[PDB]
DNA sequence: TCATATTATTACGCCAGACAGGG
DNA sequence: CCCTGTCTGGCGTCCTCTCACCTATGA
RNA sequence: AUGUUUUUUUUUUUUUUUGAUUUGGUGAGAGG
């Protein structure tokens, strides 16, 4: 099985799972620890922001690849803003501070 | 873009500021059409239009007026994702307190209003009343009231009196709670009391009272008044395949809260009576509490069928919340997965990758390449071209592959060598071809395994895959110094068959002018691959400074050793191939090649090793047959001699001469002896079976048996497995844990019958159950370790210290187990090591000890090295580059940046699978004696007896290093003395552990002081001997009239005056303990070394209990202060022990549980770190008593003992840094001139920078005290709540952070993996240097 | 079809952490 | 009042693949 | 040398760009 780009889920902006659903590989927790074990800071940054979740990042990246410019414009993951709204939907005021 | 994440409470004004419209109706959707509800949960005006830039109902179907809201639609006009960020709010009719601040353990409202949880819930569920500023009545403010208590009060205090209930009353209490006022009171209460329990109970209440005043969190924000609703997009309502909507659980929760709130508003309209609106508000309280955190209240609500439905807190917490399932691990585009296979033609920087996966993973690069050439125009055309797969896109694909690495990943990645980057080579096929040597890194066999491929998209990621994660760059395991590209199984058989010899072959003893014609004689058919031969080889030894000097000579060698010499690079000597080359020898061949010639010859030489091993293993034809497993001819007579022996033992058992346990022990002993004899018979019969003549009489050699080369080469097989295929397969054990007395005398070449196979299945089912349940604890151990580490980044170059732990070789009592060169390899010395002669600067004080320095250490026989350890590093927030050590997979020091906490945690937890889950001293060598911790005396006979319990007996050799060590008890008969030379095997120690010696220092006469027969001691004349002994009783058997009497022996002179201790003016009286029996009676003159009484008496969960720092059930008790010791009160729960120091203050004591067999007498002076009883010892006692270096030596020795018992090589840096992360918190003792509190627990770097910026001023600092937290308590007690929330319980940590108003200055690895940016360790450390500089 | 709103099983194994009881 | 059983909560491995099954009521 | 010398309705509207190809929990079983 292989996936470059196709459909994703509803709640989250990450790719679907499985083969019958044309989906990508779950880059799990211990693989993130293995990339932290190296100096792979940029590989991990595209591994969890551009390739997976951030919608503006992935559309800009697809257009940047097909122009011939391997460069990522990262932004913030969508599932973290989902986390902010689920935490904030309690009586909890979680924010994002100064520039 | 943004610094720290701030968490605080949500005010009702803040919740109305989040909101965009009140969600009234609970009606979800229409359900018969497609439209929602106006205005229900899924509204239009409150949130937004379903369709993008459209009024859902009807107006604006173009792009001109985005925003207009007509009365017929009551709809906003924006994007489809606008509803995902917009949230609604439910105006709760009746106030409802939060469940996270009422049941968090400890509750936030429980230790703030000074009221028990039980009483808080009673009033909260409309079952109890609470008073609130009554007035001039006889009632308190916190005191509650019941129906009867209120009824009577109602008729009594009908006027000025307030007694409400529920959240409303609670809210008022919190609202009317002067925070500041309580502070002073609490502070004054803590300074006006001495109660230990109260002190801790008051310090925990004042801590959460002053923390609330420090932030902008109000006391009335605990109760929920304006409940917030999560965005619809985040609670999606999609239908499955069919005609119904599979609705989420949160819609059930919100719809019930809104149904109940509408009912409660209608009842407060209608003026229903009291009990109706109490049940109505109570059902609303339980509905809100079920929405927020379901199931924390009594049994959780359920929709379909009996399974409870999932609430908001269950969208956060757990293994499947947002942290562990969508933020730490994500699903990933440009990724693939398939079954692996070998492909041995590869070079070790490249892997095979199928054409179909390659054309799917590289669709955008192919699109960009196709658009560059000009073959097509629009993007559609290119997608049709690769959907059709024409003849021109495969050249495009070979031009996008070429220099573009991919990340191969095996699915259980345990350490960092399980993600490696290759270059693709395209494969006709559907299976990833993976280079074989690399398999030993992935733990990948080829029995059905699968791997995932990931594509580095951007340019920095291609460079990170080539420069950090390439497979040529990972040739040493980061856990140690051992190479991980060791040749595994076929190739060592090909080498072991190639470089060997036989006593006659084709071309025996002919002479050859080079290795080239050695291979030419092997190929043409004129010699054999193993035929001993003088060749002329030219080995290049590089003895100058970087210059290779040729020396050519004639080596008496074989043909195969010359053929393998054609592949060895220049610098290695010929003697690396002159031996037989098993697996350990080829591993040290690649290791010496890496240490001498560097990286590139070692990569190309690893490939040439693998190619020549595969080729000559193919030419070998090394099969396995049924005749290869040679049965010993002596096996049947050994079994019959064992059968005669068990027959003799059972004939004694019929006549009852021996006991049953001694029978079972004798049967297990003779079957162990017969098993060892059968193994030696088959091992001789395999290791030297070949006996071939050469030009005359016969001559023997090691065998070319196939199973023996598979065992001796170390390819696959050991002694035990080849033992079970030929000799008997031992004594298998039943699942009771005890062994079975009748062994399995049949191997596998003979047939096992039925019972023997069933006993075998006992033994093997236990092993499969152990692995399949062991793996969960191994993985959870790696998780706890990488979440306690998680932060620690090499961030300096020198901390500027002179402290470091004292690396000695470790010695258990056998031969010296782990040499000093294994422990001080590549670790930077603390002070400069003196050469063992006299005062020489052998090595300087900041040199890395690589192999050349360690060889000059081994030549001089250096005792022990004071070396720098990670736990002694002075760097605030990180570890400096010298106190870590060598890079371990790079030859140099650790770079500024490389995350060492994560590689250390992986290197400790990765061998978690291989670990298991469930008289006197006899010297061995011949050397010199030395004693430490010794205070001794010469007895009458001459044997130096010892008056100290804790004496260490070292055996030092003639060179200076310490070769043996032992522990000698109080009062043992030493055959030798101090500084003496002995012989190998001579007994040097003797004692009796069943009889605790009460030996003396001086001589004289014996008097019975406080020894009265009848109450103190008893008369027990011996039965079978007649020589009686006055038996000393204990303090429990005698009655209360004489229980105060302490029996003792004090030595006098010939007159009767007390003979004093030499050095003091005190007599030497020995107080006899309980259960003693007097050996030497009254009037008998004594000497030293003679007793005065007879006193009769682990694998992987050990690693968990060392890092998590549990206490053992019966710890060894110690002394918190030095000085004289005494006893106390007679058995009220415990038996007291009072320690009065010589110069220090007296009042320390401890109540010992009296079930322990003590070690100390009444006239004994103790010390800190000195034992009082025996058994295991808790690490907190080591930390608060001996020192920090003592507890780090304790953990690294007690866990390298597990990792060495199971045989795993791990360097000690990793355990020292997880020990650093254990003892990172501290507690204050004297607050000093700072802003801390008395017994406040604060982290160590904070208090050290505080009193280091105050001590640089005039003010003297604050004196701390370090504390050792276990790894899950230490990773949950962090100054970064996302780090402590991605890990275990999120409810406790988020309420603690919310009511404290905590802020997360990100500054670690997992905060930046959550929030989606660069890691502040690796390549991103320059980015975080830049961002930290530009503030 | 369109609002009404929650009851008659037990059978893990530590391991911390808080709580009423009593010498 | 300091030990103490006793009770309550909170953990318990990653990755993947196949299949089936989904609230009752109701004038 | 010369041409108002057989006229009659045998009739004028495009594509337009502006947007995408759509699948959530529970429980059971297998591979490594
Ligand atoms: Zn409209
Ligand atoms: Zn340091």
């Amino acid at each position: 099985h292989a996936r470059s780009t196709g459909s994703y889920s509803l709640v989250t902006q990450q790719p679907l799972g499985g083969k019958a659903q044309f989906g990508g590989q779950r880059f799990g927790e211990m693989e993130v620890w293995a990339l932290e074990a190296y100096g792979a800071a940029y590989t991990l940054q595209e591994m969890l922001t551009v390739k997976s979740d951030d919608v503006n990042g992935r559309t800009k990246m697809y257009k940047n690849i097909v122009d011939g410019n391997h460069q990522m414009e990262p932004g913030m993951p969508e599932s973290f803003n989902v986390l902010l709204k689920e935490i904030r939907s309690l009586g909890i005021n979680i924010e994002l501070e100064d520039e | 873009e943004f610094d720290a994440i701030k968490i605080a409470l949500a005010s009702p004004d803040m919740i109305r500021s989040w909101s965009f419209g009140e969600v009234k109706k609970p009606e979800t959707i229409n359900y018969r059409t497609f439209k929602p509800e106006r205005d229900g949960l899924f509204c239009a005006r409150i949130f937004g239009p379903v369709k993008d830039y459209e009024c859902l109902c009807g107006k604006y179907k173009r792009l001109k007026h985005r925003g207009v809201i007509c009365e017929k639609c009551g709809v906003e006009v924006t994007q489809t994702k606008v509803r995902r960020e917009r949230m609604g709010h439910i105006e709760l009719a009746s106030p409802t307190a939060h469940i996270w601040f009422l049941k968090s353990l400890p509750s936030r409202i429980g230790l703030l209003l000074d009221m028990p949880l039980r009483d808080i819930e009673r009033v909260l569920y409309f079952e109890s009343y609470v008073v609130i500023e009554g007035g001039m009545t006889n009632l308190e403010r916190q005191q509650i009231l019941t129906e009867e208590q209120y009824l009577d009060a109602l008729e009594e205090f009908g006027d000025e009196f307030d007694a409400k209930m529920g959240a409303e009353a609670i809210q008022a209490l919190l609202k009317s709670m002067d925070l500041e006022q309580e502070c002073e009171q609490l502070r004054e209460e803590l300074n006006e009391t001495n109660s230990e329990t109260k002190r801790k109970k008051l310090t925990k209440r004042i801590k959460l009272l002053e923390a609330f005043v420090q932030s902008g969190n109000k006391p009335e924000w605990m109760i929920l008044t304006v409940l917030p609703v999560l965005p619809p997009d985040l609670r999606p309502l999609v239908p499955l395949d069919g005609g119904r909507f599979a609705t989420s659980d949160l819609n059930d929760l919100y719809r019930r809260v809104i149904n109940r709130n509408n009912r409660l508003k209608r009842l407060l309209d209608l003026a229903a009576p009291d009990i109706i609106v109490r049940n109505e508000k109570r059902m609303l309280q339980e509905a809100v509490d079920a929405l927020l955190d379901n199931g924390r209240r009594g049994r959780a609500i359920t929709g379909s069928n009996k399974r409870p439905l999932k609430s908001l807190a269950d969208m956060i917490k757990g293994k499947q919340g947002r942290f562990r399932q969508n933020l730490l691990g994500k699903r990933v585009d440009y990724s693939g997965r398939s079954v692996i296979t070998v492909g041995p033609y590869l070079r070790l920087h490249q892997c095979g990758l199928p054409k179909k996966m390659a054309l799917e993973l590289f669709k955008p690069f192919i699109y960009g390449k196709l658009e560059l050439r000009g073959l097509a125009t629009t993007i559609k055309a290119a997608k049709k071209m690769v959907e059709r797969e024409e003849a021109v896109v495969w050249d495009i694909l070979d031009e996008v592959i070429r220099e573009h690495p991919v990340l191969l990943n095996r699915a259980p990645t345990l350490h960092r060598l399980g993600i490696q980057a290759f270059e693709p080579v395209l494969i006709e096929g559907k299976a990833i071809q993976l280079h074989p040597l690399v398999c030993a890194a992935y733990n990948a066999d080829f029995d059905g395994d699968q791997m995932a491929v990931h594509v580095p998209l951007t340019l920095e990621a291609q460079l990170e895959a080539r420069a950090l994660m390439m497979s040529t760059n990972n040739i040493l395991s980061p856990a140690n110094g051992e190479p991980i590209i060791v040749p595994s199984q076929d190739v060592v058989l090909g080498l072991y068959y190639m470089t060997r010899d036989c006593v006659n072959a084709k071309g025996e003893g002919m002479v050859l002018t080079g290795p080239k014609e050695a291979e030419r004689l092997y190929r043409s058919g004129l010699a054999s691959l193993h035929a001993r031969v003088k060749v002329r080889i030219t080995e290049y030894e590089k003895d100058a400074n970087g210059e290779l000097v040729a020396k050519t000579s004639l080596k008496d060698t074989t043909v195969g050793r010359a053929i393998l010499w054609m592949i060895v690079p220049k610098g290695l000597p010929y003697s690396i191939v002159n031996q037989a080359l098993g697996k350990k020898a080829i591993s040290k061949m690649l290791n010496t090649c890496y240490r001498i010639l560097g990286l590139k010859p070692t990569v190309i030489f690893a490939d040439q090793i693998m190619y020549t091993g595969f080729a000559y293993a193919a030419r070998s034809g090394a099969s396995v047959g049924i005749d290869d497993m040679v049965i010993p001819e002596k096996k049947h007579e050994i079994i019959s001699e064992a059968e005669a022996e068990v027959a003799e033992i059972q004939e004694q058992f019929q006549s009852g001469l021996v006991t049953a346990g001694e029978r079972y022990n004798k049967v297990i002993d003779i079957w162990a002896a017969a098993n060892d004899r059968v193994s030696k018979a088959m091992m001789d019969n395999l290791q030297t079976e070949t006996v071939i003549n050469r030009d005359g009489q016969e001559e023997k050699q090691v065998s070319f048996n196939s199973i023996y080369m598979m065992a001796d080469s170390g390819a696959r097989g050991s002694a035990a497995q080849i033992r079970q295929l030929a000799g008997m397969r031992g004594l298998m054990a039943k699942p009771d844990g005890s062994i079975i007395e009748t062994p399995i005398t049949a191997n596998f070449r003979e047939g096992l019958n039925v019972l023997q196979y069933f006993i075998s299945t006992h033994g093997a089912r236990k092993g499969l159950a152990d692995t399949a349940l062991k793996t969960a604890n191994s993985g959870y151990l790696t998780r706890r370790l990488v979440d306690v580490a998680q932060d620690l980044v090499v961030t300096e170059d020198d901390c500027g210290t002179h402290e470091g732990i004292m690396m000695t070789p470790v010695i258990e009592g056998g031969d010296v187990k782990e040499p000093l060169r294994d422990r001080v390899l590549g670790r930077v010395t603390a002070e400069d090591v003196l050469k063992p002669g006299t005062a020489d600067i052998l090595v300087p004080r900041n040199t890395l000890l690589h192999e050349q320095w360690c060889d000059l250490l081994e030549e001089n026989s250096v005792d022990a090295v004071k070396v720098r350890s990670v736990v002694s590093c002075d760097t605030d927030f990180g570890v400096c580059a010298h106190c870590y050590g060598r890079d371990l997979a790079r030859g140099h020091i650790i770079n500024k940046g490389e995350a060492i906490g994560v590689i250390a945690a992986q290197s400790i937890g990765e061998p978690g699978t291989q670990l298991t889950m469930r008289s006197s001293i006899q010297v061995k060598n011949k050397g010199s004696i030395k004693l430490s911790n010794v205070k001794s005396v010469v007895n009458s006979s001459g044997k130096l007896v010892i008056t100290s319990r804790n004496t260490e007996l070292k055996l030092i050799d003639e060179f200076g290093r310490t070769k043996e060590s032992y522990k000698v008890p109080y009062g043992a008969v030493l055959a030798k003395g101090d500084g003496e030379q002995v012989a190998g095997g001579e007994t040097v120690a003797n004692w009796d552990p069943h009889t605790m010696p009460v030996i003396t220092e001086v001589s004289g006469f014996v008097r019975f002081t406080d020894m009265i027969d009848g109450q103190t001691i008893t008369r027990q004349t011996d039965e079978l001997t007649g020589l009686s002994s006055l038996v000393v009783l204990d303090s429990a058997e005698r009655t209360a009239g004489g229980k105060d009497l302490r029996p003792a022996l004090k030595i006098v002179d010939a007159q009767g005056n007390d003979v004093l201790i030499p050095g003091t003016d005190m007599p030497a009286q020995y107080f006899l303990p309980g259960k003693a029996i007097v050996q030497l009676e009254d009037g008998v003159q004594i000497s030293s070394g003679d007793t005065l009484a007879r006193i009769p008496q682990g694998g992987l969960p050990r690693v968990a209990d060392l890092f998590e720092a549990r206490r053992p059930k019966e710890p060894a008790i110690l002394a918190e202060i030095s000085g004289i010791v005494s006893f106390g009160k007679e058995t009220k729960g415990k038996r007291r022990l009072v320690i009065t120091p010589v110069d220090g203050s007296d009042p320390y004591e401890e109540m010992i549980p009296k079930w322990r067999q003590l070690n100390v007498f009444e006239g004994e002076r103790v010390e800190r770190g000195d034992v009082i009883s025996d058994g295991p010892e808790a690490p907190h006692d080591i930390l608060r008593l001996r020192g920090v270096h003592a507890v780090t030596r304790y953990i690294v020795n007690e866990v390298q003992d597990v990792y060495r018992l199971q045989g795993v090589k791990i360097n000690d840096k990793h355990i020292e840094v997880i020990v650093r992360q254990m003892l990172r918190k501290a507690t204050i003792v004297n607050a000093g001139s700072s802003d801390f509190l008395e017994g406040e627990q604060v982290e160590y770097s904070r208090v050290k920078i505080a009193n280091r910026e105050l001590e640089a001023n005039g003010k003297v600092g604050a004196t701390y005290s370090r504390d050792l937290l276990g790894i899950t308590k230490a990773s949950l007690a962090t100054e970064s709540f996302i780090s402590a929330a991605s890990f275990q319980e999120t409810t406790r940590v988020l309420t603690e952070a919310a009511v404290a108003g905590k802020r997360d200055e990100l500054r670690g690895l997992k905060e930046n993996v959550i929030v989606g940016r660069l890691i502040p360790a690796g390549t991103g450390y320059a980015y975080h240097q830049d961002r930290m500089r530009r503030r």
